[PDB]
């Protein structure tokens, strides 16, 4: 049971008590995956319109 | 109408418990994977405790205590008994044991050499959770190439006529409130070598005719003391008192009796079977105290309530 | 003094944000019109509350916050509420059509059209910061916007603010509190895409806040208002060290340092006590020992689980009110000799303690009673994985039949993202098991 | 500002449609002239979903009335709320469709569809954020069935990203106009399987049984049947029209109710169904039990013969929302065998404070059950009974159709039946 790093001020108080010691993707890569999803949307809609035209 | 699920077909105890629940007309069995259950008779291995108690509008109860394996695994029981301040102090009822990883190798040989030195009984038994009984430390450590080495009771109590060795099995039930209930009926398994099942009534009669004492006074007091010590030790670690689900569990305690009428704890079984003659009585008791207490339906107890704070 | 920018996404994040800033103002003495009489440095300053409030020449203290939602109804409540005078229009961003409870709709379809605008408004606030620490992101797991657009925003923030910390306050889905059937899909989709972008995330299971409101506040059918006021108190005690003078968790970096030794395992459990009903005039004030003990009762945890069957990697105690260090140690010593508190072998067994003398502030007319001392414990226990297991099990049930998958594939998502996300969660569950077993 | 565009086509479509606007107009406090006279804010908060606001605080339904003969639409204009509809939104021909799907879909209807799309385009162009469309029609006639599905196909082509919802009345020999109704219904169901997101299956066989067996009406009229349909349509749209803890829209409904694209045909239910006892107040337990009872289902399918994929329940009136959650959870946990286990928490409940006219509280049931296959089997059998002998086909081949289009229609619906059967044994 040890108390360390005790700091005090007007607002409060903080300390540490020890009981036992121990033993990213770039903007381009993101734009491509977003634009890839938009292509699959546009392709699925084109097939729908092609189907409706028939 | 209460709902329950069965996830351990191999359980002869709860196969009968399920049979009784249906026989009440107030319980309905569901598919094993239906989550809208009030009662789970769970599997022995990898029971998903983490998915219990999250079904809105359903009080859920399971027939196993999460964390009770510490008491039912031989290597864990030894560690629990050695490191628990509430146990390690005493343990006059638990045989001298050591956990040897294939570690307490040096501590075992320290007491072993002390026995062969003094020419004492130096027979140890090693098992795990295949067994070997030997008096040579070399044969024990080579047999295990995780196991535990434990002193073999060289001076056991022998029933006569027959010069037979025996062990006592006690069934203990702990409910969602952590009441400890000891089934009034036990069983002794006779070796039959210098139908291998003797019930308490006969054993009590023998003790009176042979040793001029009763089963309660010479053995049962120590059994109840051992059962209570082991279970009150882990109570804070497994209690479901303020938990989102509830637990009860049937236990199987195994004891040995030496020629001095002293009781020794052998092991604890978390998924025990029952004696064929006692399946009905105990199973009905499980429904009474463990299941219907939480889900009541629409008078001497078969259990001895071991009191505790 | 370093600034923190708060970002609220979706209905849950916006309404929870509205409750936090109402509380912040009460705790700092800021009136709804933004005026702060106790602030003597008019139009500026480097005080501790300036971490969350900028200042105008007229003495208005403006939250460093931005509200974003794909539909306008929820954020319109902010524009009309008591604290409408607090924020300016640029801070409030809304769309026309929401994500319809569809992660793919919030991340790809709809999100792609509004991401740049949000990033710009954020850059505006960042341009007012002398030393921006990072961001606090509030959002739900189950909402189409809260899950889908948040993960998109987190990726872009890691690009535009690489050196800044990002902390999450996430709402875990609970069927009892209005939930869509596909919320398990969204929860796992957004956790996978956001995992390597968040430094520390505080999950709040609505199931927990719900039962705490029913049992401790005697509320029969708690509402979002009830839930949010309780959540705001907890969020307040977590962010208090950033808004007041102190030495514990004084910057976003310290949260990672004190609570997250393993980057992937960055979901600390929060336990809060006491929660006393306001309708209860005769309230027996709880002691330091009694509230510290309650921190180890599952019934007071923001996520229901059993820390007894896990392993702690770190523990922090945040007290507010009449607490003195002596009483805290006398309580720790007692709870150690009674509770099951196992730490991992590669970590010290101890507690970092922080005390703020100002007792918790309760919203006038709310459901929470004023108390003399409260505590919030932040413990990184492997038991929180139980929540991942529940969520991944529901995911597996539906995905085995591909139920509702077509709604996601129909927005541009691929069925493989489902499997990829579930696999990352499988690894996450395994990391917890290798740490606490 | 999520506006919905309403379309009603044919005799049946325009009769249930007119009744729908009379019912909800009363609930929102709008009189036959379009002037508001309610007493609560909840009436006007989401009134924009179904009404346009004209100068003078006038509310005009966003409804488009369509028919190939003027007969029925003249009755609407003469009916109670006839003057509330936008006069320009009356689009009608003079030839009729003679209960012939081919005439409504290919010949007579094709000549009128463009002028309908012109009105639809004018209504949508002035929408802040268009949700989608809801169509009322029967599947047994010619205009609502043939031209109705033609409209759906062309509306989808012009608004591929909007929700298409329909209230579709299924024919039944018990309430029959002509023998070719199975032909027209089989042809339409395929159009619906392909071009709608949500279809409320309103089975005239169930409506007749509810009037005869329950309401004790010896000789039910279409008026009696439409009374049930009005009550149901008011119910399933409550969460779209009023504010509450769950302000729903057409897309979130489709997302949570449709786990597979083709399986989007719902079973509606309503409680109470009291016979004229109209003063006796119902308890929350009684609403919940009746709401799930087959005798309150509008589709004439036995739910216990299939399994529920998803369920939406709406409770209207001032009641214990706590007791509501208790009774709902009681129904599920009691009959959990009739709810598929691979969709967790598939039963959602909503509560609205404002009850319908004449009731202290009500409950509306929206179920996506695999037992709906019984309805499609029924139609398919009646279809095949005639088609095996090519009976009455000349009415259709005379309009340009060939037998192949019939062979494909039957095959498509038998597939639909097989798909429901697949998930009933999953
Ligand atoms: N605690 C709390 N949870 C909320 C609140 N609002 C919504 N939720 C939860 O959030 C989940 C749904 O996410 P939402 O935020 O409503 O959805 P969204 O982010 O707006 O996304 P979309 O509406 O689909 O565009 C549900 O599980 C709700 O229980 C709130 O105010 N407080
Ligand atoms: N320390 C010891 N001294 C003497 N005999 C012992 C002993 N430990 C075990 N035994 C013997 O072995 C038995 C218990 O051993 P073990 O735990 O391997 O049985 P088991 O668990 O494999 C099957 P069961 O659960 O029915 O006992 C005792 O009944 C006794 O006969
Ligand atoms: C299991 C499927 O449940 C449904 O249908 C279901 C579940 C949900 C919704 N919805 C649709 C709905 C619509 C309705 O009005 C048309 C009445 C309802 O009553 C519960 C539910 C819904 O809607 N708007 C927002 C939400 C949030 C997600 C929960
Ligand atoms: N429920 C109900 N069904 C109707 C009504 N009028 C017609 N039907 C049914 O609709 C079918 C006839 O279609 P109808 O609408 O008259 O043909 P259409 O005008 O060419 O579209 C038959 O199955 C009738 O039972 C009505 O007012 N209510
Ligand atoms: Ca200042
Ligand atoms: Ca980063
Ligand atoms: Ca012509
Ligand atoms: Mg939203
Ligand atoms: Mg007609």
């Amino acid at each position: 049971m040890e108390v360390i790093e005790l700091n005090k001020c007007t607002s409060g108080q903080s300390f540490e008590v020890i009981l036992k010691p121990p033993s990213d993707p770039s903007l381009e890569e993101i734009q491509k995956k977003l634009e890839a999803a938009e292509e699959r949307r546009k392709y699925q809609e084109a097939e729908l319109l092609k189907h409706l035209a028939e | 109408m209460y709902t329950f699920v069965v996830r351990d077909e191999n359980s002869s105890v709860y196969a009968e418990v399920s049979r009784l629940l249906l026989a009440t007309g107030q319980w309905k069995r569901l598919r094993k994977d239906n989550p809208r259950f009030n009662l789970m008779l769970g599997e022995r291995n990898r029971l998903p405790f983490g998915r219990l108690g999250h079904e809105p509008g359903l009080v859920q109860l399971v027939n196993y205590y999460r964390g009770a394996d510490k008491l039912c695994r031989k290597a864990s029981l030894v560690k629990l008994i050695k490191t628990s301040p509430e146990l390690s102090e005493s343990c006059t009822w638990f045989p001298e044991s050591y956990v040897i990883y294939p570690d307490e190798r040096e501590v075992f040989l320290a007491a072993y050499n002390r026995r062969r030195e003094g020419r004492e009984g130096n027979v140890w038994i090693a098992k795990s959770s295949g067994i070997l009984i030997s008096s040579e430390a070399s044969e024990l450590l080579d047999f295990i190439d995780v196991h535990v080495i434990q002193k073999y009771l060289e001076k056991p109590l022998l029933l006569e006529p027959g010069h037979r060795k025996f062990d006592i099995r006690s069934w203990v039930l702990v409910d969602h409130l952590y009441n400890i209930y000891l089934y009034r009926e036990g069983v002794l398994r006779t070796s039959s070598e210098p139908g291998n099942e003797m019930f308490f009534e006969e054993f009590n009669q023998y003790l009176m005719d042979a040793l001029n004492t009763t089963l309660e006074n010479s053995i049962l007091l120590q059994i109840k003391h051992i059962i209570r010590s082991c279970l009150m030790c882990i109570e804070p670690a497994i209690s479901t008192k303020h938990l989102h689900y509830q637990s009860f569990q049937l236990f199987g305690f195994d004891f040995m009796v030496d020629e001095e009428l002293k009781v020794w704890l052998i092991e604890v079984n978390g998924a025990p079977a029952c004696a064929q003659k006692l399946y009905a009585e105990l199973c009905q008791g499980i429904v009474d105290v463990a299941i219907s207490s939480v889900f009541p339906l629409a008078p001497t107890s078969i259990f001895i309530k071991l009191h505790h704070h | 003094m370093r600034e923190c920018i708060s970002i609220h996404v979706g209905q849950a994040g916006v309404q929870i944000g509205n409750a936090c800033w109402e509380l912040y103002c009460l705790e700092h003495g800021i009136q709804p019109d933004g005026q702060m009489p106790s602030d003597k440095t008019i139009g500026g300053g480097d005080d501790s509350f300036n971490t969350f409030f900028s200042e105008t020449g007229a003495g208005k203290h403006v939250p460093r916050a931005v509200f974003v939602d794909l539909e306008p109804t929820v954020i319109d409540e902010v524009r009309t509420g008591t604290y409408r005078q607090l924020f300016h229009p640029e801070q409030l961003i809304t769309g026309k059509e929401d994500a319809a409870n569809n992660y793919a709709r919030g991340h790809y379809t709809i999100g792609k059209e509004i991401i740049d605008l949000v990033l710009d408004r954020i850059r505006k606030l960042a341009d007012q910061c002398t030393g921006l620490q990072g961001f606090l992101v509030f959002h739900s797991f189950g909402g189409g916007t809260g899950s889908g657009f948040t993960s998109l925003l987190m990726e872009r923030l890691s690009v535009d603010y690489g050196k800044k910390s990002k902390l999450e306050f996430s709402i875990y889905p609970a069927p009892q509190v209005s939930t869509a059937v596909v919320e398990p899909y969204n929860s796992i989709l957004t956790t996978h895409t956001t995992l390597e972008h968040s430094d520390c995330a505080f999950m709040v299971d609505n199931e927990a806040i719900y039962d705490i409101c029913r049992r401790n506040l005697d509320i029969e059918r708690p509402t979002y208002t009830n839930l949010n006021r309780l959540i705001s108190q907890i969020v307040s005690s977590i962010t208090a060290s950033l808004r007041f003078d102190g030495a514990l968790n004084v910057d976003l970096t310290e949260f990672q340092t004190n609570l997250v030794p393993y980057p992937r395992i960055h979901f600390p459990l929060a336990t809060y006590a006491p929660v006393i009903s306001a309708e209860k005039a005769y309230h027996e004030q709880l002691s330091v020992a009694e509230i510290t003990n309650a921190c180890f009762e599952p019934a007071n945890q923001m996520v229901k689980c059993d820390p007894r069957h896990g392993k702690y990697m770190a523990c922090c105690l945040l007290y507010r009110g009449d607490v003195v260090p002596k009483d805290v140690n006398a309580a720790i010593a007692t709870i150690k000799t009674k509770r099951s508190i196992q730490f991992v072998d590669w970590c010290p067994t101890g507690f970092k303690v922080g005390i703020n003398y100002q007792p918790p502030t309760v919203v006038p007319g709310g459901d929470l009673a004023k108390v003399q001392r409260a505590v919030c414990m932040l413990s990184n226990t492997t038991a929180i994985a139980e929540a991942w297991a529940r969520l991944d099990h529901k995911f597996d049930l539906m995905y085995a039949k591909r139920a509702f998958v077509h709604w996601y594939v129909g927005e541009g998502m691929e069925e493989g993202e489902f499997s990829e996300a579930r696999e990352d969660m499988a690894a996450l569950e395994k990391d917890y098991e290798e740490v606490g077993v | 500002m999520r506006e919905i565009v309403h379309i009603q086509a044919g005799q049946c479509g325009n009769q249930i449609g007119a009744k729908f606007w009379e019912v909800i107009s009363d609930e929102h406090g709008i009189d036959p002239t379009g002037s508001y006279h309610g007493d609560s804010d909840l009436q006007l908060e989401r009134i924009n979903v179904y009404y346009n606001e004209a100068t003078g605080n006038k509310y005009v339904p966003r409804a488009i009335l369509v028919d190939l003969e003027p007969g029925t639409m003249d009755s609407v204009r003469s009916g109670p709320f006839g003057q509330i509809f936008r006069p320009d939104n009356f689009v009608f021909g003079q030839s009729g469709a003679g209960n012939n799907w081919a005439k409504g879909h290919y010949t007579e209807g094709a000549e009128l569809v463009d002028s309908v799309l012109d009105v639809v385009r004018k209504e949508s162009e002035s929408c802040d954020c268009l949700q989608g469309f809801q169509l009322t029609h029967s599947l047994g006639g010619g205009t609502g069935s043939g031209m109705g599905t033609l409209l759906i196909s062309k509306i989808r082509e012009e608004y591929p990203d909007r929700i298409m919802n329909t209230f579709s009345v299924m024919p039944s020999p018990k309430v029959s106009d002509t023998v070719v109704e199975p032909y027209n219904a089989t042809l339409s169901v395929h159009q619906l399987v392909e071009n709608t997101d949500e279809t409320y299956c309103i089975d005239n066989e169930a409506l007749y049984d509810i009037c005869f067996r329950t309401l004790k009406l010896t000789t039910p009229t279409y008026g009696d049947l439409n009374h049930l349909v009005s009550a149901t349509m008011s119910g399933v749209t409550t969460c779209l029209r009023f504010p509450g803890q769950l302000n729903a829209d057409l897309r979130k409904l489709a997302v949570n109710m449709v786990p597979f694209p083709r399986l989007h045909f719902f079973m509606p239910g309503f409680a109470p169904l009291t016979s004229r006892q109209q003063y006796r107040a119902l308890t929350v337990p009684e609403l919940t039990q009746q709401m799930f009872d087959s005798k309150n289902m509008m589709a004439a399918c036995d739910p216990r013969h299939g399994r529920y994929l998803t369920v939406a329940a709406i409770f209207r009136g001032r009641m214990s929302m706590k007791e509501v959650d208790e009774q709902m959870l009681n129904v599920q946990n009691k009959n959990s065998s009739y709810f598929v286990e691979w969709i967790p928490n598939n039963v959602k409940t909503a509560v609205c404070d404002i009850p319908p006219r004449g009731l202290k509280m009500s409950a509306t049931f929206i179920g996506n059950s695999t037992a709906i296959q019984e309805l499609f089997k029924r139609i398919s059998e009646q279809f095949t009974a005639m088609f095996r002998r090519k009976a009455f086909l000349h009415w259709y081949t005379g309009e340009g159709m060939d037998e192949m289009e019939f062979t494909e229609a039957e095959s498509n619906m038998n597939d639909l039946v097989s798909e429901y059967q697949q998930y009933q044994d999953a």
